[PDB]
């Protein structure tokens, strides 16, 4: 239901699962949810903000009359196109490598703050969902999700 | 959280990975019409208000095609090989004159001069009368000729001459290039004898900024008339241009049949020029050579690379996507 | 023998050392060993797959006759060579920075899975080799190395 | 695990670090022979089947050097300064003709035309007979001349003339450039008088696509014969070429001694051209200007940068290595 | 005083705070301090060491006479300038992203070595300053700061 | 540790962040004087020891401006449009001669030849006497002329002639380009008749490496004298140059008034050339076109991009800063 995954609702795209004996209390951390959205927004903008100069024709190079110069001009435009495309691909690929490799830090950070809020009472393995030594109801879980 | 996550993004070192959501960064533009670039003045024809004129008639000063050329920062190269639509028959392919309008459109500011660069009547070769043609009607429908050239026909003493030299002064202001249009007339043996007094082929040269040329006229045997006023003519003209970089004078050498420079073009600055096709319809944020106007819906595009002006998407080789979500985590 | 290092066999290039009172049981995690090999293989290929357009002569530029155009053409080829070399060096240097800085995560990840398999019985410092509160023989260690 | 680990790799921010294993990414190529590029047709000589001919004899249509030029996408510029090996003596260094073959090799598809561009016998200057030379033997060992030119010698009325003009038609199909070869003959005073009727220096011009030239013949006093059929001659020829961009005609102006265009070259597409040296031995994945054929054993190379064609390693400034292992961990 | 921060002395730019009942003992780890300085120095140098070829005029291209070639030459120089600037900006931006994201590893690493030196006696949350189960005086703290 | 930390640095993916300390990587240079590049020999004037001479007088061999040109690897283009300061009046703007010195400065090694390329006295056109001028005083204050040209005036038989041809030999060593300076004289009708015997306009051509030109002299009606010895003259000269790439000869065609080549320039290698302004004051690590000498205090700079030579900072678009410290941590 909360761990592993199933074809449920992903509307709060929540980063951690609930725990406890009170049936299955569920609450979402919407501060975390907004952080993730704002973070991707900033990354998208640093890429969409890239500006390069555009290419145009040489104003003094007339067709036919200066065909040799123009052949070189085409070569320059074409080589430049590979260069800029490669810089963009690297910027995007590095952005994605960074995003992909931030997956574990985000999840580990969430478990660490649960320990801060819950205290030195427990450890967990595998998925690692922190589990308490006391019962916590929906009101309790909402307070935790909200800090 | 996890969802059905078959989206694929690439990383620099892990190759391809599956993610739970992506943000496409690229699009593929669809070819459309050229448009005015938004904000910046865009030049189509050299003189948009010179009706029943083309860029080469305007560039040559054809009667009734004169007028102001608007300044512009962006220009579209509508005609790769400009043509004329009137006045005297021109053997266009003998020189480089067809590209004159494509040179003028490359400047930000283009104006025709206000005064004749050369006094055509009083010039080496003796007193001249200035020729007109029925093919080149003026604003009162009389016989005119190109504003940029004087057809200098000897008044008297119609004899053969030796090459004569005129230094063509620089008349534009500092910083402006001066483009001088000059040329020569030629006719069959009978008319050369009646009009100039010398039926043999005439020779002409020109020089500016170290660049020189040479022409020999053709007597009789002219090619069929195209791109002109429609009246038959026995003769033809050859028209060329000389570019005098700012501060320099140029030189023209001639015998009989010289069309002397009169008004000249003064020009400065630089326009951004791309190839394209008129009419310009509406406005666009970017003008692309292959796709016409674009509005940059995505920061990057895939497709055919070409020159462009404006707030353009950047061409890239492949589709690009950012990961938005985490790696795919199958429901286990 | 297992910690620090010595001039022994490195054939399984193993990421963790054994522990326990049963003499010195030794087993290798060959899943981990293959991951490391497959990971470097993928990185090598993303670099060897770089394709750039090659440079050639201008077809209309004749020697001597158009020497000035050709001088510029040489300038273009030469500047392009620095540009591409720099992009490659950055891609390689970033790949190496990433590899070098992945050393601790690989080792920490290995110790974390040992804790998953062994349970919340112990901690360790310095090299951090997890040590149990019970005896584990070679058969036991092989089961652990194999999951 | 740790081992003796002195391998050094560099990182972007940590400078140099010691690792337990590396993967060299670069090699250093060793200069070898040029080879056919693997897969793609590679052009060496213009006509590989025209024996005892060089590229300039083929380009000029020397008798017995005619034939088909294979199309190719890759060409090797074997001769920087092409030479001839037969027919009439040519004052090669008076014009730009030595580079003609290097222009033809730059096209993907090159063919000589099937029909004469100009009727040489019936042309301005009066009826001509077409000259031949003992230096230019044909396939039946009679006296021929270059296929691309007609040596137009007046049949009668051997008098001096005024410059005459021929418009050279475009005969290639659309999209093909037309390369016209033309030239002139000159001799000492005695022979000019017997052959053409005018011993003074003759003048010639040409024009295409705005590009013009001018020549004046030399009478007598010719340079020593080289690169020709080996028979002594009192005269010499000057050969040039004109390039007519697709759709355009060109113009030739001449007096006596004109070698009129006959067959012309039609060409299209673009070959990839690098400098190199024939013969081509075997095949290679990449052809490099400094190293000859290469087979890309490593993705990058160090060494001297130069142009290349094919599945080439990418040049880099330094040796490059990936770390394969971890940082060096001394046995402590 | 040590946590949070105030307008005090930052001369040893120290990475961790002290703990204990002995008033407020304070000692700095100067090995850590030097590591941080040497690390930034190396990064600064890998950037200042970037070398690219410089641009000059074509030796055969004369003013006016070859104005068309020169217009293209200016285009080439200008496009190259964007290319190099972009490569530098990326190298600098990646260097900064790496520096910014190294903040937590540096601090976590410092707390981990305190645990190595102090033993498995305690845990802490929030700022995480390790706190002992025994009194440690200034001499004790100096020994810890010094290893 | 934390401090007041408003410094802002940018990251590739997080946009802008606040840090506790930065290292500026960029500076903004202040325009200063050009200076010798440190270490490498820097060329200012072509002949620093040829006093009361400018680069065009040195290039033309003006009497008393001859001498050795130091080799250099770095050159500064002091005069965009070089001028003369003495000897015979030159109609400079008729040709490309003003740029000759800017070609010579582009070579690493430039020397004037030791022997005349052409025997001027014995040449086509008949025996010549070599002309001198009061405007061109030599080292003993007699009448000289440019070292690079012989003013060839017929000794006798002062008649009109037909164009004559001289092949100009290559006299430089292999690898050197040979720059030949030649030209022609012209005068009014009276003096042409007394000096050459032919008052009509004379024609000249030249050819090298496929590049050709053509000139027609002007008879009388000359422009006002500038940039010369100061004595009045009725005539004027036209001076041009021909560049013969290594191993090739060139050709000059002429009638009367020819200034024949004598000494020629031999040159090789390449200098690094930037635009600038002399005098050079002190030394600098980098010479920048807009900023003069720079000493690279920071690895990068912002400001106006331009060409440069030496151990230069690299231009960047924005100020750049490294983070030195951690992110800002407000005192909470
Ligand atoms: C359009 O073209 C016509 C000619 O094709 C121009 O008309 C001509 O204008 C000139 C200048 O005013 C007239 O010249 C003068 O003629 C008188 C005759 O007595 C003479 O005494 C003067 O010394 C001078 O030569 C010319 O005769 C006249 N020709 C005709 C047929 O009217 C007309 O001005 C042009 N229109 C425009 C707007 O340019
Ligand atoms: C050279 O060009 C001139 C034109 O500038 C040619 O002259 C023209 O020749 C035609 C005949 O072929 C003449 O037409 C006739 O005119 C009379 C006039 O009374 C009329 O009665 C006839 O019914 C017919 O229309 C025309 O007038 C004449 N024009 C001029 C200005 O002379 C000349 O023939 C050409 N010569 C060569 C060798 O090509
Ligand atoms: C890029 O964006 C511009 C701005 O949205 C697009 O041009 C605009 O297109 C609309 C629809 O064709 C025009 O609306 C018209 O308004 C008149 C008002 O009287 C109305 O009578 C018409 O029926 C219609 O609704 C709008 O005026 C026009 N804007 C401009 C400045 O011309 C443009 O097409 C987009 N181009 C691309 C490549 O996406
Ligand atoms: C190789 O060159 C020789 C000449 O050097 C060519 O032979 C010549 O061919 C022409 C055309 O068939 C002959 O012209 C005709 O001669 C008869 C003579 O009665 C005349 O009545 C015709 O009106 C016409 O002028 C020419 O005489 C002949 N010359 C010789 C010496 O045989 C030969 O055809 C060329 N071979 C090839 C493959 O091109
Ligand atoms: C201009 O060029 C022509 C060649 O096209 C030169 O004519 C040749 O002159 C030589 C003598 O120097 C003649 O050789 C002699 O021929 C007779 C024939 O009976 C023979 O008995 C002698 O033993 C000797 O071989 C040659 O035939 C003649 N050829 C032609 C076609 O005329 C001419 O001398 C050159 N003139 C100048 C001013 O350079
Ligand atoms: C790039 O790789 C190709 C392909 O391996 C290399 O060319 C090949 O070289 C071998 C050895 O020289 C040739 O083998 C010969 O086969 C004949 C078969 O009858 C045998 O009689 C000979 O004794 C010999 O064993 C092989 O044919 C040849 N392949 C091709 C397509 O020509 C090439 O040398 C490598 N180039 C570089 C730069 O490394
Ligand atoms: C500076 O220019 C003057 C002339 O403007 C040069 O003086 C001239 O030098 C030549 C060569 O030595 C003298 O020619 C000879 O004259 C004698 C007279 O009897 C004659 O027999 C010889 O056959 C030969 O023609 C010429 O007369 C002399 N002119 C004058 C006025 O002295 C002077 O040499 C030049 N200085 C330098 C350093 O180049
Ligand atoms: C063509 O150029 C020549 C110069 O090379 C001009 O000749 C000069 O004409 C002036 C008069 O305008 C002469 O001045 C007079 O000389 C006599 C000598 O006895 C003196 O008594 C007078 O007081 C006065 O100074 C000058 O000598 C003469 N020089 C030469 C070398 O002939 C000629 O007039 C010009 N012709 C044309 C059509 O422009
Ligand atoms: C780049 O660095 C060089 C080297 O520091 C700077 O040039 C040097 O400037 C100093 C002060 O102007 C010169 O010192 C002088 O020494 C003489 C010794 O007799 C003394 O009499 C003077 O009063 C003065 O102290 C020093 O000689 C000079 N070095 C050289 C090689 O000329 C240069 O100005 C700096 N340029 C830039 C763009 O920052
Ligand atoms: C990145 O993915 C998230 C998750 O799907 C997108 O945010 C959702 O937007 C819809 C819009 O109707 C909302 O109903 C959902 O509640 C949002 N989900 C979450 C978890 O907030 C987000 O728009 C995507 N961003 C981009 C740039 O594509
Ligand atoms: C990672 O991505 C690849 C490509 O998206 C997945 O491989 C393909 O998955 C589709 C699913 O419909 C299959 O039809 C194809 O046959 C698979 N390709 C191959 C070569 O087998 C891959 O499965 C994804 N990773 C995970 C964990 O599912
Ligand atoms: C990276 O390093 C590993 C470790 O040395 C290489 O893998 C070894 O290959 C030999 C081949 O005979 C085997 O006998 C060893 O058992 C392998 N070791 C391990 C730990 O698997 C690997 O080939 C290197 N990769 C590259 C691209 O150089
Ligand atoms: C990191 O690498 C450098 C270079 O590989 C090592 O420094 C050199 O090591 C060799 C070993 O034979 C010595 O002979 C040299 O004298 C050393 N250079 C200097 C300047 O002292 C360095 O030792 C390596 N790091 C470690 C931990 O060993
Ligand atoms: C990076 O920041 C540190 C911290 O401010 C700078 O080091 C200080 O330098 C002053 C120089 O008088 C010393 O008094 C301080 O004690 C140093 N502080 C520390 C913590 O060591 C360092 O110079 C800066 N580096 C750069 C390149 O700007
Ligand atoms: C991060 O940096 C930005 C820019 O340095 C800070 O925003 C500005 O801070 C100054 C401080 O004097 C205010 O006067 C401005 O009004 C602030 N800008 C805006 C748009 O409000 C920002 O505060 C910094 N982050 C933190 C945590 O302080
Ligand atoms: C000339 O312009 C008018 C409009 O002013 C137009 O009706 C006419 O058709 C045009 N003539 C030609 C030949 O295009
Ligand atoms: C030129 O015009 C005449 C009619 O005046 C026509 O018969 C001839 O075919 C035309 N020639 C060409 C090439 O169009
Ligand atoms: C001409 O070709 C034949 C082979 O067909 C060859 O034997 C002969 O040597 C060649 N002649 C020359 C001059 O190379
Ligand atoms: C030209 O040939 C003659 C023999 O016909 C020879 O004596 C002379 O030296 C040769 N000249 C050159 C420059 O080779
Ligand atoms: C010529 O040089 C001397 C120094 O040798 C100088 O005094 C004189 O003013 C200079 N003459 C001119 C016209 O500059
Ligand atoms: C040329 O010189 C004369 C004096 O000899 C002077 O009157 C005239 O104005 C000058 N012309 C020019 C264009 O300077």
């Amino acid at each position: 239901f909360l761990e592993g995954g199933w074809e449920g609702m992903i509307a709060g795209w929540h980063g951690y699962t609930s725990h406890g004996a009170h049936g299955v209390a569920v609450a979402a951390d919407l501060k975390s949810t907004q952080e993730a959205i704002n973070k991707i927004t900033k990354n998208l903008n640093s890429l969409s903000e890239l500006e390069v100069k555009n290419l145009q024709r040489l104003s003094g190079a007339m067709d036919e009359l200066h065909n040799e110069i123009l052949e070189l001009d085409e070569k320059v435009d074409d080589l430049r196109a590979d260069t800029i495309s490669s810089q963009i691909e690297l910027a995007v690929l590095l952005s994605n490598e960074g995003i992909i490799n931030s997956e574990d830090e985000h999840l580990l950070a969430l478990e660490r703050k649960l320990k801060k809020m819950l205290g030195p009472s427990a450890v967990e393995i595998g998925n690692g969902c922190f589990e308490t030594k006391h019962k916590c109801n929906q009101t309790c879980l909402d307070r935790i999700a909200a800090g | 959280t996890s969802s059905n996550s078959p989206h694929v993004v690439k990383t620099a070192t892990q190759g391809e990975v599956n993610v739970t959501g992506v943000i496409p960064l690229t699009t593929t533009p669809t070819k459309s019409h050229f448009a005015n670039l938004k904000g910046t003045e865009t030049r189509g024809k050299l003189c948009p208000k010179c009706l029943n004129c083309t860029d080469l008639d305007v560039a040559l000063g054809r009667p009734k095609c004169t007028g102001k050329i608007p300044s512009a920062r962006v220009s579209i190269l509508h005609e790769v090989r400009p043509v004329t639509s009137g006045c005297f028959p021109i053997m266009h392919d003998r020189t480089k004159i067809r590209q004159l309008p494509n040179l003028l459109r490359g400047y930000e500011h283009v104006r025709l001069s206000t005064h004749n660069v050369i006094n055509a009547e009083d010039a080496p070769g003796g007193p001249y009368k200035i020729g007109t043609s029925g093919s080149c009607p003026n604003i009162t429908n009389g016989n005119g000729f190109f504003a940029t050239m004087a057809w200098a026909v000897p008044d008297n003493k119609k004899t053969a001459t030796n090459p004569l030299t005129i230094e063509v002064p620089y008349v534009c202001t500092e910083g402006e290039d001066q483009i001088t249009v000059w040329g020569f007339h030629s006719d069959n043996e009978t008319q050369m004898a009646k009009l100039y007094g010398d039926s043999k082929p005439q020779k002409f040269t020109s020089s500016a900024n170290g660049v020189t040329t040479h022409y020999v006229s053709q007597i009789g045997g002219f090619p069929n008339q195209t791109e002109d006023g429609g009246l038959p003519q026995s003769g033809r003209i050859v028209v060329d241009y000389m570019v005098q970089k700012s501060g320099k004078t140029g030189t023209i050498t001639y015998q009989r049949g010289i069309l002397l420079p009169q008004k000249v073009w003064c020009a400065s600055g630089r326009s951004k020029v791309i190839k394209g096709s008129l009419p310009l319809i509406g406005e666009a944020d970017c003008l692309h050579e292959k796709y016409g106007g674009l509005n940059k819906s995505k920061p990057y595009y895939t497709g055919e690379h070409a020159k462009a002006i404006g707030n353009c998407p950047i061409w890239v080789k492949t589709p690009l996507k950012l990961a938005n979500g985490t790696k795919y985590r199958p429901p286990a």
